[PDB]
């Protein structure tokens, strides 16, 4: 029941390269997300 | 359907206003996320 997001920002298909995202929130939310969609 | 109170400030104990908060609480399987203070020692 909790919405977790982990984050990770570079300055550069995707990179052949490694990098491990770091936790941005913990949110205790509450909804059973199913679906999503981008918002530009 | 629905009459009036209509306290006076010289009733009788008995039918005197009185503030009620009825504090319900919830056990769902969501997370909890009111608590305590949570008290800390030095």
């Amino acid at each position: 029941g909790y919405f977790k997001i982990y984050s990770k920002h570079t300055p550069i298909d995707l990179p052949q390269g490694f990098s491990a995202l770091e936790p941005l929130v913990d949110l205790p939310i509450g909804i059973n997300i199913t679906r999503f969609q981008t918002l530009l | 359907p629905l009459r009036s109170y209509s306290f006076r400030p010289t009733y009788g104990v008995g039918h005197q206003p009185y503030r009620v908060v009825v504090l319900s609480f919830e056990l769902l399987h969501a997370p909890a996320t009111v608590c305590g203070p949570k008290k800390s020692t030095n």
